[PDB]
């Protein structure tokens, strides 16, 4: 968390001194972290996405519907 | 005419001598966002009004201070059409001069002590396209104009209750726009009451404790302040003529010396006018009089300090006398006397004694705070800050503009502030909305307000972004250094941008656009909507906002809105209509004086439409004299009657400005019904483009400007000779004397391709034109997916014959030759997408190559010596086209899998297969691969490089043996090695002709084009080969990304439904034979058979017109096609062609042929033979006269009724049978587009339950209904099997599975997990509750 | 025409201040009725045998 | 409304009688979009006692 | 359980166990402290509102919602109204081994017959054609007899109508108002994309055809079999329960 409040802090001195938008080329150096650092960072910082919201506009599919269960078995494989 | 006009003219049977062209729509948002950029000098707007708002910033004593100088916007770095790909912002940087101006405060304000005048960027803006679109983040995103508000009071009348009085008893209301709410109520009991939106019950009331006032104010409101004046003894007194207004004299109202109003006689208007007309309210009464009075207010002695009586008190004489002697001769009251005062206030005061403010606030927090200890400043300033502040109203111009606008207010804008000033005054005009007539808003008209307009919401999220600004630029300013402190060390460039970005690009209310149609795109540009934030929904609406209102003509069409749950709330624009300031709608009507029928016009709202007359515009104008006939078509009212010719005071403009444009486009609705010509309107939208373009021969005149004003225009270069010709580029070069010496003035123009469509359609621009022919200005220079010369084409024309057929038109379904699939004219296309993202992997990034052991990694085995790479790289489908391997991790190593790998052995890390292929069965077409950033790895790659190495050494050998000839002319300039220069090897030339000062300056500049050139390859070669050469590591879960699109066409088979423009829908069920198609004894089949089993039904006899108008045109088509094989002299083509021009009866529209010369009438009948077009306009249609003096202009019978041929014998049938050519529409609602059907699919969590929807493989939900109607039947077996096996139950569904088989086909019942569910979740309620297992 | 003339006639006595609207609106729409029922005999005699 | 539809189909409508003609559209077509529910809940509340 | 891109998927119930638990544990906690009893108040009605929305959480007073603003489903939604077990899934389920599509006219129709777009009718019947194969041979394996069956050998074509003879199988629009609007007829093997259907039972149905889909269900055992054609057949029908009328009118 603490490296995280030293790069969410270092970023936006970035965007400002840059004035466009920071690539992970274009943060990485001033946030003293090389890009991989960042690059990941961006990537955990998705909290989950909650089965129940309705990624139908309409009341049609929460997410819990697409969902695939690739865990089991195949008849065909069994046989 | 206009020559795309000469080249083709619409017939029209218009005469409705119109005084308007049809208008445009868009002009709301290039001048919003442009004044928030304009460089305004004086009147600022936006920017230059924020920042001469905010700067200077300094301290208060003079310390330091940073100066504004001026902005400058930067260019946009990539155009728009890399933002579109890219996934970037379409944006222009921002760039301020700002000066740091500093003082001695040693010396009083001494100003030379520092200045740092330089310029500051902050971040880009983004900027408004042409349409107005904004692309960012790879996307046009854009506003919805939304149609909300209401205030009002609305309550019931009770007569009499005091039957005394008689008096009307009803509540009463407030609706502030922001804020609190409050009401009146009035009980059985004859008592006023209120709610403080819902406080505790009091003898409040409503905007009276809202503005802070007792029982005499409340009292006061419908009732006026009467003055007693006691004069040295006597009371005088003074009055309003509309006070006593049937009201009852007790005395003699008389005047100065004239009598008025007699003792018990009541001031009729014969006594108001007198009692106006002699300029007297004066007059001597008794004293007594004042008994029965109430006082108006506190009355005291000022020598006591003593209320001798109190404000709302009856007043009587021994208070007269006092508050006489006291120091008033003046006695305000107020009036509650007895009879339609009925003691109301009185009983209350009886039953509540809080008469006070200040609990008035008390009470204020606590409705407000309830629970919560009321504080003073608290509640005063809950009570003010919530709904007075500048800060809440956020500031919103649109605001700002929406109070001045539900102010009644002349400013547009004002201040950048919604000062609480706007937001009483809205108050008070939508109070005296609801106490006068009940029209507050256009809920469901489409007369549209308030509604909340484009580009201002740039400025709202800038001013945020301004604000995110402003905290820190204070915070750095008083803290850090003053002078050392540059203003961009203080500016940072994230929020205004961050801001501009978010809002464009996240929105409701905006999403992807119906490409399909170009009229489907301007109907979605004109539509409107009841919905979205401040807006209704489906289920709380009714039918009063689904049906239309009588303000809808001129303003609203009735014919363009779905059928669905959205019938009436939805509903798009009419032709004719613009936009008020205030939201609201005006409208054209011809104003009419004197009966004559004027032509200017005047936009009138509907508020004045209805108190007006206006007259038709079907009206038979005299002439330039005014209405022919006594009772004229006018209307007011809202109901229309007869009435007279002079008495018009407006007619309308047109017989259209009622209609929206999709509704303008079927011609003959005039006999048409309203639910099919809705359909037919509909769908005309969901018509979809063709691969040719096959004009409409009938039109209604409005084909053009739509196919226009979907489009935009082009220009020209200096005089020349073209240069490069094309269907879309031009070259030119210009002229020696125009060239100017330094440039080469190769003058060349720009072009068009192919593309996709948000609905999987075609995109693409070809000519309709020639070069080497004038070009007047705003002509079509080039066509689209669904226009040809500048009008409409949404489908094709051809034969129609109306039969029954062997049960092969049953029911709506369509019959049809074969021979129109061997034009192809109704196949066509659809451009599809397919993707590869190539991510990240652990094991080691996905490479680009394909490796393959297991003897031919089979049926490879069995082929040919050729392949199926067969011969010339052949390729089947299930092929790959882009072959990526993904690193493998390890598995299981069983003897026999690792014994077929140490036979093949894949060396290591086992790179597993992840190829891009063709999808199974698949006949589009990969049309192109875009990309976005082992052994036969190298192959490829290297290959790869063979391509692309020839690829770009092409594009070096032509790029260069371009200016290989320059370079050897250089030489012959200053000289001539007339012959030395050529034989010789060309390369050793500059050993040639030299000579002094200026030639060696050009030997080198030769020589530098020798270095720049030679070095852009070695650059551009190092670049590409290691680009080619890397394997895949780019990214962050970017290791790269590969893209495809299809393009499916193949011919036409059953199931594809068709239909025409009346609502005549219909569903393909076979193809016909030619010879198997009714013919006639020319021989000559038809090319569809429908059923007219339903027309009456219908009603669509538009349709009917429609096809007779169209068989007369083939008529003039053939005419012209004999004139061509028979190849006529030029006068001949002249005499028929101006002969076909002005054919009809009265032609509104005119033309002659001697205007041009041979040639232009050859191009002009070398570019008809598509076919000409008519014009049937909708209400200003055809006649049974005219299409049948048309049709035997034709030759044809007068109603083209013709005996028909069946060739499966060859007979007659027995009747003759209507036969002409209708204008057809193809849709996306097309078989392929609703064909599946599949298996189980997948199954969801919580419930554990499969799956529903064909595409996901789903099975079909059912309702009680369906299960119940099997018990009815007696399938206990089957209800089981539906309780148990393929829902809920397990044991059920894989004993089954196992058992049939088996072939015994048996049943094991067990229990649904619903049911034991049932009981753990009422089992975590602590109650026992257990399964009785078996 | 003679719808022509009724109105006509209808027009004159709204002039008059007599008639003046509820037995007048009545009164016109029930000879339009009247009038295009003999429109309807007109067609369908005009049709099934002729 | 007392003053009424005049013309027919193959004759010629007015933009007005049409537009009438609308409302009893909506109004019949609402009235069918929205009494599937209602014998939904007699027929299925009747079954459920079956 | 997690989900392709990481992203995990939770019922709303874990969220009200981990707060009675929590709050337990922390009156554990003020228990062992003799803590001023006030909290003690304070966290006994927080545990029984955990609890008592556990049990009913969306009836007592305004709603508990995530950041989403919505409120989250109990158990007793659970079982009640629609998404209950009852209404959705347990009376009325998704159907193994069905299709649906788009239908036309069969003018040329016997009464017991109904087309079938042979593709679906392989679809629909591959364990009888695979188990054909293997009674047969041709196909040794389910490798071989589902890669013979992907490239579409002439025999799979005879012996699907081999298997089809005499197999019936049930057809269903929406909505299914009363009894016959599902029956069963026997297949006619067509490459037509629509459905043909006798024209007769367009009434039964309320089907005419402006771009209609019908749906089809598959008796698999015998009793459904028999009952497809003694029972909902085509022939067994022929008069309203409602009423003694024919249902053959001509349309
Ligand atoms: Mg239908």
């Amino acid at each position: 968390i603490e490296t995280i409040n030293k790069l969410n802090r270092i970023s936006r001195q970035m965007l400002q001194e840059m004035g466009r938008e920071p690539t992970p080329e274009e943060l990485a150096e001033r946030m003293l972290m090389p890009e991989d650092k960042i690059r990941k960072v961006l990537k955990i910082a998705k909290e989950p996405i909650s089965m129940e919201t309705p990624i139908g506009d309409d009341e049609d599919s929460h997410l819990g519907d697409f969902i695939e269960d690739t865990t089991l078995e195949l008849p065909l494989d069994s046989a | 005419y206009s020559y795309t006009e000469k080249k083709r003219i619409r017939k029209d049977f218009g005469k409705r001598p119109q005084v308007l062209d049809v208008p445009y729509l868009l002009s709301i948002q290039l001048d919003s966002f442009q004044k928030f950029i304009e460089q305004d000098p004086e009147g600022q707007y936006g920017l230059e009004a924020a920042f001469r708002s905010v700067f200077p910033i300094q301290s208060y004593s003079g310390n330091s201070e940073l100066q504004y100088v001026s902005y400058r916007l930067g260019e946009p770095v990539f155009d728009v059409q890399e933002c579109q790909i890219r996934g970037v912002t379409y944006s222009a940087p921002l760039r301020v001069k700002l000066r740091l101006v500093i003082y001695e405060r040693e010396a009083p304000e001494g100003t030379v002590k520092d200045i740092k005048e330089q310029e500051v960027y902050m971040g880009e803006i983004p900027l408004m396209t042409d349409n107005g679109t904004f692309v960012i983040n790879g996307t046009e995103r854009v506003i919805v104009s939304q149609l909300h508000r209401s205030p009002g009071v609305f309550f019931d009348s009770d007569k009499g209750k005091t039957h005394s009085s008689g008096k009307v008893l009803y509540n009463a209301r407030i609706i502030p726009y922001r804020g609190s709410w409050l009401d009146f109520e009035f009980d059985p009991k004859d008592n006023l009451f209120v709610r403080i939106d819902r406080r505790r019950k009091l003898p409040a009331t409503i905007i009276l404790r809202a503005l802070n006032y007792t029982t005499e104010q409340i009292l006061d409101l419908f009732f006026e302040k009467v003055i007693f004046e006691i004069r040295d003894n006597k009371l005088q007194m003074e009055l309003v003529p509309e006070r006593l207004r049937g009201e009852t004299a007790s005395f003699d109202i008389e005047a100065n010396g004239k009598v008025y109003v007699e003792k018990g006689r009541r001031i009729t208007a014969r006594h108001i006018r007198q009692l106006e007309k002699d300029d007297v309210k004066l007059i001597e009464v008794p004293v007594e009089y004042i008994a029965g009075k109430v006082v108006a207010k506190d009355y005291i002695d000022e020598s006591t300090g003593e209320l001798i009586c109190a404000a709302n008190m009856e007043l009587s004489l021994d208070l007269l006398a006092k508050l006489s002697q006291s120091g008033h001769k003046r006695i305000e009251t107020l009036f509650t006397n007895d009879l339609d005062h009925g003691p109301y206030i009185s009983e209350t005061l009886r039953v509540d004694p809080t008469n006070d403010r200040l609990s008035a606030l008390v009470e204020i927090y606590r409705m407000m705070r309830p629970g919560e200890p009321p504080t003073r400043e608290a509640a005063e300033s809950l009570f003010e800050n919530l709904f007075f502040s500048e800060d809440r109203y956020d500031l919103s111009a649109v605001g700002r503009m929406k109070f001045n606008r539900s102010l009644l207010r002349e400013e547009i804008e004002g201040s950048g502030i919604l000062s609480k000033d706007d937001i009483i005054d809205v108050m008070k005009k939508l109070i005296d909305i609801r106490n006068g007539k009940g029209e507050v808003d256009d809920i469901d008209h489409l007369g549209n307000r308030r509604i909340r307009s484009v580009g201002e919401m740039a400025e709202n999220q800038f001013r945020v972004g301004l604000v995110r600004v402003e905290r820190a630029v204070k915070e750095r300013l008083s803290l850090g250094d003053l002078d050392t402190l540059m203003p961009q060390d203080m500016i940072n460039a994230k929020p205004i941008s961050a801001a501009v970005k978010e809002f464009f690009g996240s929105s409701q209310l905006s999403q992807f656009m119906d490409q399909n149609n170009p009229l489907s795109e301007i109907t979605h540009k004109r539509r409107i909507s009841a919905l979205g934030p401040g807006g209704l929904t489906r289920e709380r609406a009714g039918f009063e906002v689904r049906d239309v209102h009588p303000t809808h003509y001129g303003r609203v069409c009735p014919i363009e809105t779905p059928e669905g749950p959205n019938i009436g709330l939805i509903n798009s624009l009419s032709v004719y209509a613009q936009t008020n300031e205030y939201g609201f709608l005006e409208t054209p009507y011809r104003k009419v004086t004197d009966g004559v029928v004027t032509d200017e016009i005047h936009y009138l709202s509907a508020i004045e439409e209805g108190n007006y007359v206006i007259a038709q515009a079907n009206s038979n104008l005299d002439e330039e004299g005014h209405f022919v006939e006594d009772l004229v078509t006018c209307r007011s009212k809202g109901e229309s009657s007869l009435f007279s010719r002079d008495q018009v005071d407006y007619m309308d403009v047109s017989t259209q400005q009622v209609v929206s444009v999709g509704a303008s486009l079927i011609p003959f609705l005039e006999h048409d019904d309203a639910n099919r010509a809705l359909m037919g309107a509909n769908m005309q939208r969901q018509a979809v483009p063709t691969l040719r373009a096959d004009k409409p021969l009938v039109g209604t005149g409005m084909e053009r400007a739509v196919a226009v004003d979907s489009g935009v225009t082009a220009v020209a270069k200096r005089g020349g000779v073209v240069q490069y010709v094309d269907a879309s580029r031009i070259v030119i070069k210009v002229n020696e004397d125009e060239m100017y010496p330094g440039e080469a003035g190769i003058d060349i123009y720009n072009l068009t391709k192919y593309t996709r469509s948000n609905q999987n359609t075609c995109i693409n621009q070809m000519p309709c034109v020639s070069l080497g022919e004038p070009v007047e200005r705003g002509d079509v220079l080039a066509d689209g997916p669904s226009t040809d010369l500048g009008e409409l084409a949404l489908g094709q024309n051809m034969r129609v014959a109306f039969m029954p057929w062997n049960g092969y038109n049953f029911e709506d379904s369509i019959l049809v030759s074969e021979r129109v699939v061997q034009e192809d004219r109704f196949t066509t296309i659809h451009i599809q997408e397919l993707a590869c993202v190539s991510r990240d992997t652990k094991l080691g990034p996905e490479e680009i190559t394909a490796d393959i052991p297991n003897v031919g990694e089979a049926a490879l085995s069995k082929l040919d010596e050729s392949g199926i790479v067969y011969i010339g790289a052949e390729v089947t489908g299930g092929d790959i086209l882009v072959g990526k391997v993904t690193p493998k991790g390890e598995t299981q190593l069983t003897p026999e899998e690792k014994l077929l790998r140490a036979i093949f052995g894949e060396k290591a890390s086992d790179v597993k297969d992840s190829s891009l292929r063709v999808p199974n069965g698949v006949s589009g077409t990969v049309i192109d691969v875009q990309v976005f950033t082992d052994k036969r790895a190298l192959e490829i790659e290297e290959m790869q490089l063979k391509q692309a190495k020839k690829d770009l050494s092409e594009e070096l050998q032509i790029l260069e043996a371009g200016l290989f000839s320059r370079i050897r002319a250089v030489l012959v300039a200053g000289g001539v090695e007339a012959e030395k220069l050529d034989k010789l090897p060309r390369d050793r030339w500059l050993e040639l002709g030299l000579t002094d000062e200026e030639k060696q300056n050009q030997l080198e500049q030769l020589a530098e084009q020798y270095d720049e050139l030679k070095h852009e390859f070695e650059k551009k070669l190092e670049a590409k080969r290691r680009k080619i050469t890397q394997g895949d590591d780019l990214a962050p879960g970017v290791l790269k990304i590969v893209k495809v699109y299809l393009a499916v066409k193949r011919r036409i088979q059953p199931g594809d439904k068709m239909a025409g423009r009346h609502g005549n829908k219909g569903v393909i069920s076979k193809i016909n034979p030619i010879e198997d198609m009714p013919y006639d004894e020319n021989g000559t089949p038809v090319d569809i058979v429908l059923n007219p089993l339903g027309v009456p039904s219908r009603m669509n006899i538009g349709q009917i017109l429609e096809t007779h108008l169209g068989m007369a045109a083939k008529g003039i088509g053939d005419k012209i096609n004999a004139m061509l094989k028979q190849q006529q002299e030029v006068a001949k083509l002249r005499e028929f062609i101006q002969r076909a021009y002005d054919l009809g009866a009265d032609v509104r529209q005119k033309v002659d042929l001697s205007t041009f010369s041979d040639e232009e009438v050859m191009r002009l009948a070398e570019n008809l033979r598509k076919g000409m077009p008519i014009a049937t306009p909708v209400f200003d249609g055809a006649k049974e006269a005219e299409i049948k003096e048309l049709l035997k202009l034709g030759d044809l019978p007068t109603s083209g009724q013709i005996r028909l041929y069946d060739g499966r014998t060859g007979e007659q049938f027995e009747r003759p049978v209507t036969v002409g050519y209708m204008y057809m529409l193809k849709l996306n609602h097309l078989v392929d587009d609703k064909m599946h059907a599949r298996s189980t699919g997948s199954y969801s969590l919580v419930t554990q339950q499969p799956l529903g929807g064909k595409a996901q493989f789903g099975g079909q939900r059912f309702g009680e209904m369906e299960v119940w109607a099997l018990e009815a039947y007696g399938a206990a077996y089957t209800l089981q099997e539906m309780l148990t096996v393929k829902s809920d139950d397990v044991n059920g569904r894989t004993k089954m599975y196992k058992n049939i088989v088996d072939g015994n086909h048996q049943m094991e019942p067990g229990m649904p997990e619903s049911f034991n569910v049932l009981l753990k979740e009422i089992r975590s309620l602590g109650i026992n509750i257990e399964l009785e297992d078996e | 025409s003679e719808a022509e003339a009724e109105v006509a006639e209808i027009q004159e006595q709204f002039q008059s201040g007599l008639v003046t609207a509820g037995e007048r609106y009545n009164k016109v729409i029930d000879i339009w009725a009247a009038a295009n029922d003999r429109v309807s005999k007109a067609m369908m005699d005009n049709l099934q045998t002729e | 409304i007392e003053t009424p539809i005049t013309a027919n189909f193959r004759e010629g409508l007015n933009v007005l009688q049409y537009f009438i003609s609308t409302h009893g559209a909506r109004k019949g077509l609402a009235d069918t979009a929205l009494k599937t529910a209602n014998s939904g809940y007699l027929t299925r509340r009747l079954v459920d006692v079956a | 359980v997690p989900l392709d891109g990481g992203r995990f998927a939770t019922s709303d119930l874990n969220d009200l166990y981990r707060r009675v638990i929590n709050r337990n544990n922390r009156l554990k906690r003020l228990l062992d402290l003799a803590a001023p009893d006030i909290i003690v108040r304070n966290e006994k009605r927080m545990l029984q509102e955990a609890v008592d929305a556990l049990l009913d959480n969306g009836r007592r007073g305004r709603a508990i919602t995530g950041s989403n603003k919505r409120p989250l489903k109990s158990l007793a939604d659970m079982i009640k109204g629609k998404q209950g077990r009852f209404r959705q899934n347990l009376l009325g389920k998704r159907v193994d081994y069905s299709g649906r599509s788009v239908i036309t006219v069969g003018p040329y129709l016997r009464l017991h017959q109904c087309g079938l777009p042979k593709k679906m009718a392989l679809e629909l019947f591959k364990p009888f054609i695979y188990g054909k194969l293997e009674l047969r041979g041709l196909a040794t394996t389910i490798k071989a007899a589902k890669k013979m069956v992907e490239r579409e050998e002439a025999v799979v074509w005879d012996i699907l109508d081999e298997v089809i003879r005499e197999h019936p199988v049930l057809l269903n629009r929406a909505p299914t108002l009363h009894r016959l609007g599902i029956q069963a007829f026997e297949p006619v093997l067509i490459e037509g994309k629509a459905i043909q259907l006798h024209p007769l039972v367009c009434a039964a149905y309320n089907a005419d055809f402006d771009g209609d889909q019908m749906a089809v269900h598959v008796p698999l055992t015998l009793e459904a079999q028999l009952e497809a054609r003694a029972l909902m057949m085509s022939t067994n029908n022929i008069l309203s329960p409602a009423n003694g009328e024919p249902i053959i009118v001509p349309s």
